[PDB]
RNA sequence: UUGACAUUGUGAAGUACUUAUUCAAUGAAGCGGAGCUGGACCACGUUCUAGCAUUCAAGGUCCCAUUCGGGGCUGAUCCGGGUU
RNA sequence: GCUUGUGACGGCCCGUGAAAAUCCACAGGAAGGAAUAGUUUUCAUGCCAGGUCGUACUGAUAACCGCAGCAGGUCUCCAAG
RNA sequence: GAUGGGGAAGCUCCGUUUCAAAGGCCUGAUUUUAUGCAGGCCACCAUCGAAAGGGAAUCCGGUUAAGAUUCCGGAACCUGG
C-alpha cells in the first residue's frame, strides 16, 4: 500500500498550523527578582481577538526594572478584567481576580487559570476559555502543591509555579452548534488543514486499512494495541473498553 | 580587587589593526584608462533621421560604448569638440549598440560643428 | 543651601529604575574561560589518588627564596658570552636542566639536589619523579611555578631543574637547605603515598551539609 | 510631513500634535491629585 | 519493548551526595551564607485613580589647587566569583 | 438616471479580516548661546546635480500555446441613444 | 538560504538567533598626520523573496513614414548638497 493520512501530517507540508494572524504566543513575565520576591503593577491596555483561539488576548504593560522603558505582555484574559485595570504580579500580589501568584502563597479551593507546569515555563495549564484548576492541598514540607485539571487528574506541582486567579474567558463556546459546514470550514481555515475528513471504509486498501470489501465495513477489531507501528494506528488505540 | 563590570554580556575587545605594507607590488604596472574619450565616441550617426535633428533641433548624434554613462559621454564630447553640453539622452538600440542624444548649448550651433567634423 | 535640596531615591520593589551596580558574578564568560575555571573545579570535587596528591604541598615561601637565591648563583652561560669563551677555560659550575638529562642524573646518583615544578600539564612528564629520587635517595623539592625554574636556565619553561656538583664555599648553603628540603618531601613521602586529596565540596554544598548536621 | 511647516503639525499647547486636549486635561487632574494623595 | 554489559563515581543501613550525563530559562540581575535594624522563628521602602519615573543621582563627606570642573567613600552592609 | 469616488451609519462571524522599509509629533533637558552683538536654512528668495537597465509592435477566428495563418485554450481597465 | 555549531564514508544534511569573544555613528581628545587615544549611546546580529502588496517627486499643447507623461515649447514639483 501507500502511505496513509496520518503519517503523511508528520512532514509538515501542508499540514502547518497558519499563524499569520495570530497576535503573539500567550505567555506570562519571565520569572525575576520582583515576581519571586515582591509584586510588580501592570495595566492592561486592551482586550483584542485572536485568529484561531476562541479565548480572548489581555495586552498588559510593565515598566522594566533595570532600564527606562515600557515591556508589552500578552495574556490570556480572565472572566471580569477589563481595560484600565491594574494587574499585580508576584509573591506579594493579592487575591484578585487577574493578579499572578504562586500556587503555595494561595488558600484552599482558590480557582486559577494558565499554570506553570514548573517555575519559569510561563503558563501551560488550563488555557483554553472556560477551564480552570483546583488547589487541593499543600505540603509545605516538600513544597509541592496538589493540583485538580480540567481533564479530572490529579497533579503535584511545585509549589514555586505560578498562576492567575480566575476563570478563561469565552466559556460556553462550544454550546452553540456550527449548524452548517460553512462554519465548519471557517473554522479551521484560521487552524490548519484538518477538514473535512474522508472516512477509512470509503477508500481503497491502498489508501487505509479499513478501504475495500464489496461492502463497506472494517473487517477486523478496531481496537489497535498500543505496540503498532505506523501505518498500522488507525481506530480506537489502546482502547480499555468500547460501547456507550 | 577586579574590574567592575555593570553589564553581565561579555563583548570582543577592540584591538589594533594594522594597514597593508606589501613587500611586493600587486601588478607593478598600472593599466592605463580604460575610457578614453575615443574609446566614449565611437562614431557620428548620419542616417536621414539623425540629421534633421542637427539643423533643427541643434542636437549632435553619436555611437558610444556600452559601458559609458551619461557623465562620460558629456566630458567626451567637452574635450573632443570644445563644445558645451545641455543634456544628454541615451538608448540601447536593437542592435546592441547605445546611441546618444546630444543637445548643445544656445551659444553652440550643432551644424557648424557636424561639417567641422566631416558629416554633412 | 538655598538652592540645591535633597532627594533620596527609592530603589525598592517596584519603585525607580535600578542603579548601575557590579555584575561580575553573572558575567557570561567566553567558553574558553569557563572550560578553564570548571577544570580546576572538577579536579578538586573528585577524589585524587595519591601520586598525584602528592604535587599539591609546594616549597614554601621563605626556604623557596633562599633555595631560588643558591640556584641563581649557577646560572648557564648566555649566548653573549658564549661568544666570547668561544673567540683555556676553567671548568663550568652550571644548573642542570632537561627533562632527560635530569632523569639520567638521578638514576647514575650524580644530582645532589633536584628542583620539580608542580604545574606540568600533561603531569605524567613529571609524576614519577618523587617515587624516583626516593628510590635512588636524591632529595628532591616540589617547587611552584615551571616559569620561574625556566628563568633562571634562560627559558620560558623548565619544568625540572637539578644541582649535581657545587662550589666549595657554597656547600654549607647547600647541605642546610637539603636538610630543610627533605624533612618537607623527602622524609613524609612514605606517609603521603597512602593519603588521597580532593573530595572537597563548593561552597553552597559546605553551607548546606554543615546546615544538615547541625539541625 | 517633512515638506510642510510645523505649524501644520502641532498645536501650542502640551503634547500637542500626540494627545488631544481633553486627554490633556485628564492627565494633569490626575497627576495633581495623585501626587497630594501621596503626601498625606 | 525487555534483559545484560559499557558510559559509571562517592557514603550509610537493612536511601543519601555531587562532579559525569540529562532537561529548562535568562540580551546569564540580585544566588548561598552571615550581619544590621524590627516584630513574634518571620518581616525589613511599592494596592482608591488608564498621570509621571532615564543623563556615573541629589544630598552628606573627603581630595584637586580654582575655571567652565574632575576624583574617592557614602547614599545603595559584608563574604564566596557556583548565571539560575 | 449610468459609471465611479467618498462620507456618516447599519447587518454579519466558534471567520473580527498582512508585514516591513520610511516620514512626523510629543515627553525629556545634555549642550549651545546677546549689546556693539548672535542665532534660526521646519519663513521667503537665490545657486548646482540627479547615474544604471526596460520603453518599437502584436496581445489573438493570422504576431502567445495547441506540429499550422487550427471554430480550442489564455489575466485585466474604459463603455453612447 | 550562508555564517556559528551538530550530523554524515561522502556527494552533502539539519537549523536562521540557534551552547559564538559575532558589529559601527555622534563627537571629545590632537594643530608632529592623520586618526592613535577618553565617558556614554546602541546589542537590533547575513542575504534573497512582488513590473497587481508597501512606495519621495509632472502636467498641457505641438511634433514623426515609424518615437514620446521620455523629444520641442511653456508651466511645475521632489531628493541630495
Ligand atoms: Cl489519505
Ligand atoms: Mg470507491
Ligand atoms: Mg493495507
Ligand atoms: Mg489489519
Ligand atoms: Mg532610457
Ligand atoms: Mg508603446
Ligand atoms: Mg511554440
Ligand atoms: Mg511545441
Ligand atoms: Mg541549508
Ligand atoms: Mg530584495
Ligand atoms: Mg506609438
Amino acid at each position: 500500500g501507500r502511505v496513509i493520512r496520518n503519517q503523511r501530517k508528520g512532514a509538515g507540508s501542508i499540514f502547518t498550523s497558519h499563524t499569520r494572524l495570530r497576535q503573539g504566543a500567550a505567555k506570562l513575565r519571565t520569572l525575576d527578582y520582583a515576581e519571586r520576591h515582591g509584586y510588580i503593577r501592570g495595566i492592561v491596555k486592551q482586550i483584542v481577538h485572536d485568529s484561531g483561539r476562541g479565548a480572548p488576548l489581555a495586552k498588559v504593560v510593565f515598566r522594566d526594572p533595570y532600564k527606562y522603558r515600557l515591556r508589552e505582555e500578552i495574556f490570556i484574559a480572565n472572566e471580569g478584567v477589563h481595560t484600565g485595570q491594574f494587574i499585580y504580579a508576584g509573591k506579594k500580589a493579592s487575591l484578585n481576580v487577574g493578579n499572578v501568584l504562586p500556587l503555595g502563597s494561595v488558600p484552599e479551593g482558590t480557582i486559577v487559570s494558565n499554570v506553570e507546569e514548573k517555575p519559569g515555563d510561563r503558563g501551560a495549564l488550563a488555557r483554553a476559555s472556560g477551564n480552570y484548576v483546583i488547589i487541593i492541598g499543600h505540603n509545605p514540607d516538600e513544597n509541592k502543591t496538589r493540583v485538580r485539571l480540567p481533564s479530572g487528574a490529579k497533579k503535584v506541582i511545585s509549589s514555586d509555579a505560578r498562576g492567575v486567579i480566575g476563570v478563561i474567558a469565552g466559556g460556553g463556546r462550544v454550546d452553540k452548534p456550527l449548524l452548517k459546514a460553512g462554519r465548519a470550514f471557517h473554522k479551521y481555515r484560521l487552524k490548519r488543514n484538518s477538514w473535512p475528513k474522508t472516512r477509512g471504509v470509503a477508500m481503497n486498501p491502498v489508501d487505509h486499512p479499513h478501504g475495500g470489501g464489496n461492502h463497506q465495513h472494517i473487517g477486523k477489531a478496531s481496537t489497535i494495541s498500543r505496540g503498532a507501528v505506523s501505518g498500522q494506528k488507525a481506530g480506537l488505540i489502546a482502547a480499555r473498553r468500547t460501547g456507550l | 580587587a577586579l574590574k567592575v563590570r555593570t553589564s553581565a554580556t561579555f563583548r570582543l575587545p577592540k584591538t589594533l589593526k594594522l594597514a597593508r605594507a606589501p613587500k611586493y607590488a600587486s601588478k607593478a604596472v598600472p593599466h592605463y584608462n580604460r575610457l578614453d574619450s575615443y574609446k566614449v565616441i565611437e562614431q557620428p550617426i548620419t542616417s536621414e533621421t539623425a540629421m534633421k535633428k542637427v539643423e533643427d533641433g541643434n542636437i549632435l548624434v553619436f555611437q558610444v560604448s556600452m559601458k559609458a554613462n551619461k557623465y562620460q559621454i558629456k566630458k567626451a564630447v567637452k574635450e573632443l569638440y570644445e563644445v558645451d553640453v545641455l543634456k544628454v539622452n541615451t538608448l540601447v538600440r536593437p542592435n546592441g549598440t547605445k546611441k546618444a542624444y546630444v543637445r548643445l548649448t544656445a551659444d553652440y550651433d550643432a551644424l557648424d560643428i557636424a561639417n567641422r567634423i566631416g558629416y554633412i | 543651601n538655598p538652592l540645591t535640596h535633597s532627594t533620596p531615591k527609592n530603589f525598592g520593589i517596584g519603585q525607580a529604575v535600578q542603579p548601575k551596580r557590579n555584575l561580575s558574578r553573572y558575567v557570561k564568560w567566553p567558553e574558553y574561560v569557563r572550560v578553564q575555571r570548571q577544570k580546576k573545579i572538577l579536579s578538586i570535587r573528585l577524589k585524587v589518588p595519591p601520586t598525584i596528591a602528592q604535587f599539591q604541598y609546594t616549597l614554601d615561601r621563605n626556604t623557596a627564596a633562599e633555595t631560588f637565591k643558591l640556584f641563581n648563583k649557577y646560572r648557564p652561560e648566555t649566548a653573549a658570552e658564549k661568544k666570547e669563551r668561544l673567540t683555556a677555560s676553567p671548568k663550568p659550575y652550571a644548573v642542570k636542566y632537561g627533562l632527560n638529562h635530569v632523569v639520567a642524573l638521578i638514576e647514575n646518583k650524580k644530582a645532589k639536589l633536584v628542583l620539580i615544578a608542580n604545574d606540568v600539564d600533561p603531569i605524567e612528564l613529571v609524576v614519577f619523579l618523587p617515587a624516583l629520587c626516593k628510590k635512588m635517595g636524591v632529595p628532591y623539592a616540589i617547587v611552584k611555578g615551571k616559569a620561574r625554574l625556566g628563568t633562571l636556565v634562560n627559558q620560558k619553561t623548565s619544568a625540572v631543574a637539578a644541582l649535581t656538583e657545587v662550589r666549595a664555599e657554597d656547600e654549607a648553603a647547600l647541605a642546610k637547605l637539603v636538610s630543610t628540603i627533605d624533612a618537607n618531601f623527602a622524609d613524609k613521602y612514605d606517609e603521603v603515598k597512602k593519603h588521597w586529596g580532593g573530595g572537597i565540596l563548593g561552597n553552597k554544598a559546605q553551607a548546606k551539609m554543615d546546615k544538615r548536621a547541625k539541625n | 510631513y517633512a515638506t510642510v511647516s510645523k505649524t501644520h503639525k502641532t498645536v501650542s499647547r502640551a503634547y500637542g500634535g500626540s494627545r488631544c486636549a481633553n486627554c490633556v486635561k485628564e492627565r494633569i487632574i490626575r497627576a495633581f491629585l495623585i501626587e497630594e494623595q501621596k503626601i498625606v
